[PDB]
RNA sequence: GGUCUUGUAGCUCAGUCGGUAGAGCAACGGUCUGAAGAACCGUGUGUCGGCAGUUCGAUUCUGCCCGAGACCACCA
RNA sequence: UCUGAGAGUUUGAUCCUGGCUCAGGAUUAACGCUGGCGGCAUGCCUAAUACAUGCAAGUCGAUCGAAAGUAGUAAUACUUUAGAGGCGAACGGGUGAGUAACACGUAUCCAAUCUACCUUAUAAUGGGGGAUAACUAGUUGAAAGACUAGCUAAUACCGCAUAAGAACUUUGGUUCGAAUCAAAGUUGAAAGGACCUGCAAGGGUUCGUUAUUUGAUGAGGGUGCGCCAUAUCAGCUAGUUGGUGGGGUAACGGCCUACCAAGGCAAUGACGUGUAGCUAUGCUGAGAAGUAGAAUAGCCACAAUGGGACUGAGACACGGCCCAUACUCCUACGGGAGGCAGCAGUAGGGAAUUUUUCACAAUGAGCGAAAGCUUGAUGGAGCAAUGCCGCGUGAACGAUGAAGGUCUUUAAGAUUGUAAAGUUCUUUUAUUUGGGAAGAAUGACUUUAGCAGGUAAUGGCUAGAGUUUGACUGUACCAUUUUGAAUAAGUGACGACUAACUAUGUGCCAGCAGUCGCGGUAAUACAUAGGUCGCAAGCGUUAUCCGGAUUUAUUGGGCGUAAAGCAAGCGCAGGCGGAUUGAAAAGUCUGGUGUUAAAGGCAGCUGCUUAACAGUUGUAUGCAUUGGAAAC
């Protein structure tokens, strides 16, 4: 029995993404530390934040954090997320499978085109009513040149389509309330209270088999593979056999273990962030991005069709054509699937801001459902996010 | 995995070997090429057996047709 | 399969003799020639002994749709006793639970007996049995199982069944039970033993 | 032992305590049939005596066995 | 590591340490009959061979074996 | 788990920094030993991975990615 | 009363000698299509490579002291024992690195040994002493740990007499170094608890507790014999073989020591390079035999590598101890911890292996006056078509032939094929409605009647009754009980060997091949399409062991020209060898006791629906062995 807990509250997924030096890192650590001082406690250090290679040198990290604690309302789950290039592929996985869009900015730079992306970023997975904190105002003192930033943040998330005016924004800083000052931890609190707010419950269902992306698999010393993941429909306790489907051939495997990042349970509410344990698995076959469900699940497919609204210019993505051999990325919050594009007849040439159904072409089968989220991408950025609405292959 | 260099011959569709990929042999001699008595498994690895080819469809390992 | 489905096919070829008359059923002259397309000249052109030996085997094989496992079996049960190998051979096929239930008249088919032995409408010694493979001897009861008279099958059998006397039983009764052994001419003396014999050197 | 699974046979022997179970074995002293209601356990009577009173070990099943047998009616007046 | 055996280990440590204590009168009690020959000193002798012998601290065979060349070699008085 | 490089004839390879399909095996018609092979003469065999932008068209400048080929998963 | 099949392959074609490949049978097998089930077995051979976490040997209050608690009104029934004492952990568990020999299997010897339990019987269980933990308090150490002073008694320890029988000397008797009754002198025993009759006393019963008496268990040495290949390994070995005095083992011994003598083995294969756990047995065959030493069992062996000893009678001890090693870790950087070849699980290797699954409910062990737990020994459930065995994917009828594929490509024709439609039919597995047996009628424990000796009981034999003892557990099996032909077949080959042929493409390309080899465009073999057959929830190819291979020839070959007679002779041992008489005892046959384990075969039964399989009964291969049988 490594940890014995049944949760008496609803769980419900947090992060953070923003740019280098903002502070994301420091308020990422702040909110639980401060919030180790009044509820319950939550032993995040500075150690527990990065542990790949040269990322520690950075303060950036590679794959996601993962923090976890009580609070009197919501029991929440800290995902750190990745904020520049180079490393797109991991802030994708990252931001995808989260449930709320907390941005931070600072008083002692500007607002840059990454504040943008990360807009963008909530544009893809459909979080609106995001919170915002001016975090990091320990600098060279601002009169009122901050007010000015705040109204220019507020008028800048309707390039998007957000609300900017019912935005909960309050002053604060998160590095000195790491420091050792209350009266930032206070502002820290007032932004929680602030988070308690606006962030939609993770998506829950009781009753569908099961469906779960992999994110990256753990090895554990005489256990085994740990999968990464969310369980976001159904359920599953110990004891189910579960079939593998997606971007490999079907593949019946046995549950073992039930972790929920280093704990013990018995049945995890759909949308809640958990790992599971599985019998003589292979990590060739287990890749990061596939499916795992219960036994009449979603058909795995190869091609399909999709419909498309793909992002005006205003919208962050780009304003110019594209042919008929185009061959984007696609995005199923987990894994980068390429795959070509087949354009509706009658037309040649459709640019971001003009959309026509288009028949995807992916290069492994995916298991996918109709209706799918899928992010449209290419050149390091986002042209749109459609949803499937046919299967051909 | 041990050490000792041999020559197969390729049957199945032409080749499916990319210099200094991985394979798996199989035992067999052939009198028309002498230095060589093995043969490669097509279907279990990177070589799989099928197109236009149902008889004797045990070697050059592939799938059944669905109608 | 383990049903062979079609029973004239292998008749065609092998010219094998299921019951009172097959060679020629009237059914619009059914050849004796192989099915298909090589009817015309492969008769007897390339008769050698190994052949006959084959093909009596198959016709040996497929007079009660006995697999080849299961008949090796049966001759290492054979040859557990001494004694001619012709005589204890036709004794251990006859007495099979299916040839009996067939041989009775209760059943125009041995595979309607089969099916019957293995869907549990057969009893033995009273108490029902399941396995068709049953082998037999004096003192063994059968019972019609009388939830299963209405048959349409069953009761043309026993209106006109095929009369056996090494076992005897009253039709309009329905209850049998072994009673002796039979005699080689009896069984059809088409069939040669000595290949079918000593082919199966193999165990 | 060493029956069949789900259908096993024990043969009884009074072996002595440090040696191995359903191994190499002193003597062979009869058998049971311990799964259907005839109660027969075929035995010598020919060696018991002998070995009880050069000295045997009574297993748990032993005493009755030997009452129905009536082998321990004997056994107090063997001991006299 | 078994909790069963460290009691043990604290037992035999007393044990191995009461016989060396006998072991050591058996030595000095075989050396004063080698150095002055008599039937006192060798009775002695004989006496605590026995007592050790009964406790299970060395071989009462060798005790015998012992005693017999003893007496075979005081046989020459 | 992200790192560097590659994708060019059927094969191996070349290689203007934005105006080059260059070499050798291979294929084709033959000379010819009786014929094969070899040689010799002929002359041709490449959207220079798969997409979107920078721009004057970018194979060659970038960006995602498809694959692959070596390296690294250190601190209980 | 057993008791065997051949075929092709060179040359123009033959008769040879002869070299190979194929038709089978098994397994610890991987690969493709596959996927129905049942019961039974099997499943690290590869890296004796390191392995997190939890279990895998624990037990006794009627052994003792004492401490925590429950509750009874403070005295105290009662639970835990945190500790000293009792046994076991030495057997069970696993794996074969090493071992070419007393390692293994037997015939056999101790005239040199051993053995607690468990059964035959005597004598005592009496009287004293001392400390001794845990505890309490204190020091030190980061923790692990070491200590410093008081505490109590223990079935722990040591004395005292107890002492016939025991251990060792003195005489009279005795067996091929041995067996006994005497007479003495030295000597050696300890422990109580519990239960009762009974004024306590006095007395019994029980668990024990000590030295002798038969016993068994297991260990240990010299044995006869048999035991892998290799003289393109010829000498080998000096505490090493012999003599003696001391020890040392439970004991004889260069086992060791001190002092003296040079031996021993080996051609009738030592020494040595290599492989390997030996055996019962798995499999090929008619057998002599070959082969693999699966698992399962008997025996030997080491616990990452070496050592070194100790408690117990027994280890050189798989989760005991002291240390050097290599490695992984803690460390406040002084010092410490560690061993999955125990079960599952993980990393690596390999094509290649079970679930961090469950219960002491059956046996076996550990303890006791017992429920009680330890029981990853075991018993099961899951996964694995790995290997067997056995049942489905329908049944009776139905056609001068339903289309459509194929072929003649005349089609006014042959096929597919009674395959289908249709009728009901019964659902083995599905489906669902009920009962849940079953190994467990074994098993303790509590009461009813006499028999062991005193009866006053406890206590040992019984008979009977009894509540209670189930993981498998809705099981296989039945209920005409719900629906339903339904919820379910491929596979290799088709020139010959070797039952199974026709068209199209392809043109020494693509390929097949176990052999003749097939392709220079009219391919029955390349690939498809149709048809066919062999087999079947298994199927063909590969990795293997034998058979056919009479191809190691004793059984059952040869040496003139096919491979083969040393160029001959003198010629030790070694194998043979004219005839008789008589004794013979090594073979040869009759005789049983010990075995030759059991299992495994061979036959007969018993049972799960028969079979698979399990059990039962006997069945034999080899040496002692005591009589005898008389030609070789």
């Amino acid at each position: 029995a490594r940890e014995k807990f049944d949760r008496s509250k609803p769980h419900v997924n947090v992060g953070t993404i923003g740019h280098i030096d903002h502070g994301k890192t420091t308020l990422t650590a702040a909110i639980c530390t401060v919030l180790a001082k009044e509820g319950k406690s939550a032993a995040t250090r500075y150690d527990q934040i990065d542990k790949a290679p040269e990322e520690k040198a950075r303060g950036i990290t590679i794959n996601s954090a993962h923090v976890e604690y009580s609070s009197d309302k919501r029991h929440y789950a800290h995902v750190d997320c990745p904020g520049h290039a180079d490393y797109i592929k991991n802030m994708i996985t990252g931001a995808a499978q989260m449930d709320g869009a907390i941005l931070v900015v600072s008083a002692t730079d500007s607002v840059m085109p990454q504040t943008r992306e990360h807009i963008l970023l909530a544009r893809q997975v459909g979080v609106p009513r995001m919170v915002v904190f001016l975090n990091k105002c320990d600098i060279a003192t601002d009169e009122e040149v901050q007010e000015l930033v705040a109204e220019e943040v507020r008028d800048l998330l309707t390039s998007y389509g957000f609300d900017g005016k019912n935005t909960p924004i309050i002053y604060g800083s998160a590095l000195k309330a790491l420091e050792g000052d209350p009266k930032w931890e206070a502002k820290i609190h007032d932004l929680m209270n602030a988070v308690d707010e606006w962030i939609p419950t993770p998506e829950r269902e009781v009753d569908k088999p099961f469906l779960l992306a992999i994110e990256d698999t753990m090895t554990i010393t005489g256990r085994g593979t740990v999968v990464t993941g969310r369980v976001e429909r159904g359920e599953l306790k110990v004891g189910q056999e579960i079939e593998i489907v997606g971007l490999r051939p079907i593949r019946k495997a046995v549950v073992t273990g039930i972790e929920m990042f280093k704990k013990e349970l018995d049945s995890a509410m759909a949308g809640d962030n958990a790992g599971v344990l599985l019998r003589g698995v292979d990590r060739k076959e287990v890749e990061r991005g596939q499916v795992l469900a219960k036994p009449g699940s979603i058909k795995p497919h190869k091609k399909f069709k999709a419909e498309i609204y793909a992002l005006k210019k205003e919208e962050g993505g780009r304003h110019t054509g594209f042919l008929n051999g185009y061959r984007p990325q696609f995005y199923f919050r987990t894994t980068d699937v390429t795959g070509s594009i087949s354009l509706p007849e009658n037309t040649e040439m459709v640019l971001p801001g003009d959309n026509t159904s288009i028949t995807v072409e992916l290069i492994a089968p995916i298991a996918c459902e109709k209706g799918s989220k899928f992010s449209i991408r290419e050149g390091g950025r986002t042209v749109g996010a459609g949803s499937v609405t046919e299967v051909l292959e | 995995t041990n050490g000792f260099e041999v020559l197969t011959y390729i049957p199945g569709e032409g080749h499916n070997l990319q210099e200094h990929s991985v394979t798996l042999l199989r035992g067999g001699r052939v009198k028309d090429l002498p230095g060589v008595r093995y043969h490669i498994v097509r279907g279990t690895l990177d070589t799989v057996g099928v197109e236009k080819r149902r008889q004797q469809r045990s070697a050059y390992g592939a799938k059944k047709p669905k109608a | 399969m383990k049903y062979t489905g079609s029973i004239f096919k292998r008749s065609r070829r092998l010219g094998f003799s299921l019951l009172e008359n097959n060679k020629e059923f009237s059914k619009g002259k059914k050849r004796k020639t192989i099915p298909g397309q090589h009817g015309n000249r492969f008769r007897s052109s390339t008769m050698s002994g190994y052949a006959q030996q084959l093909q009596e085997k198959q016709r040996m094989q497929y007079m009660y749709g006995i697999t080849d496992k299961q008949f090796r079996r049966l001759f290492r049960l054979v040859l557990k006793q001494r004694g001619n190998l012709a005589v204890n051979l036709f004794r251990v096929l006859e007495s099979r639970l299916d040839n009996i239930v067939y041989r009775m008249g209760f059943a125009p088919t041995r595979r309607s007996a089969r099916q019957l032995v293995n869907h549990g409408h057969v009893l033995l010694n009273d108490r029902t049995v399941d396995t068709p493979s049953i082998i037999l001897n004096p003192g063994d009861k059968v019972r019609l199982k009388a939830k299963t008279i209405k048959i349409p099958i069953v009761k043309a059998a026993s209106e006109s069944g095929v009369v056996s006397p090494f076992v005897e039983t009253n039709n309009k009764t329905f209850e049998g039970t072994y009673v002796r052994f039979p005699e080689r001419s009896e069984l059809p003396a088409g069939i040669n033993e000595s290949y079918v014999v000593e082919w199966y050197k193999r165990l | 032992r060493m029956g069949r699974v789900h259908y096993p046979t024990y043969r009884i022997v009074a072996v002595d305590s440090r040696v191995k179970r359903d191994g190499k074995y002193i003597a062979l002293i009869g058998h049971l049939n311990p799964a259907l209601k005839e109660n027969k356990c075929k035995i010598d009577e020919a060696v018991a005596l002998e070995w009880l009173n050069k000295g045997a070990k009574p297993t748990d099943t032993v005493r009755s066995l030997f009452s129905q047998t009536g082998l321990w009616k004997k056994f107090v007046e063997s001991k006299k | 590591n078994i909790k069963s055996n460290e009691k043990r280990l604290r037992q035999n440590i007393k044990r191995n340490l009461n016989n060396k204590g006998q072991k050591t009168k058996l030595k000095t009690n075989v050396k004063n009959f080698h150095k002055e020959i008599n039937l006192d000193n060798l009775g002695n002798v004989y006496s605590q061979a026995d007592r050790l012998a009964r406790k299970g601290i060395i071989s009462t065979n060798r005790a015998r074996r012992l005693k017999s060349r003893n007496v075979a070699v005081l046989n020459k008085t």
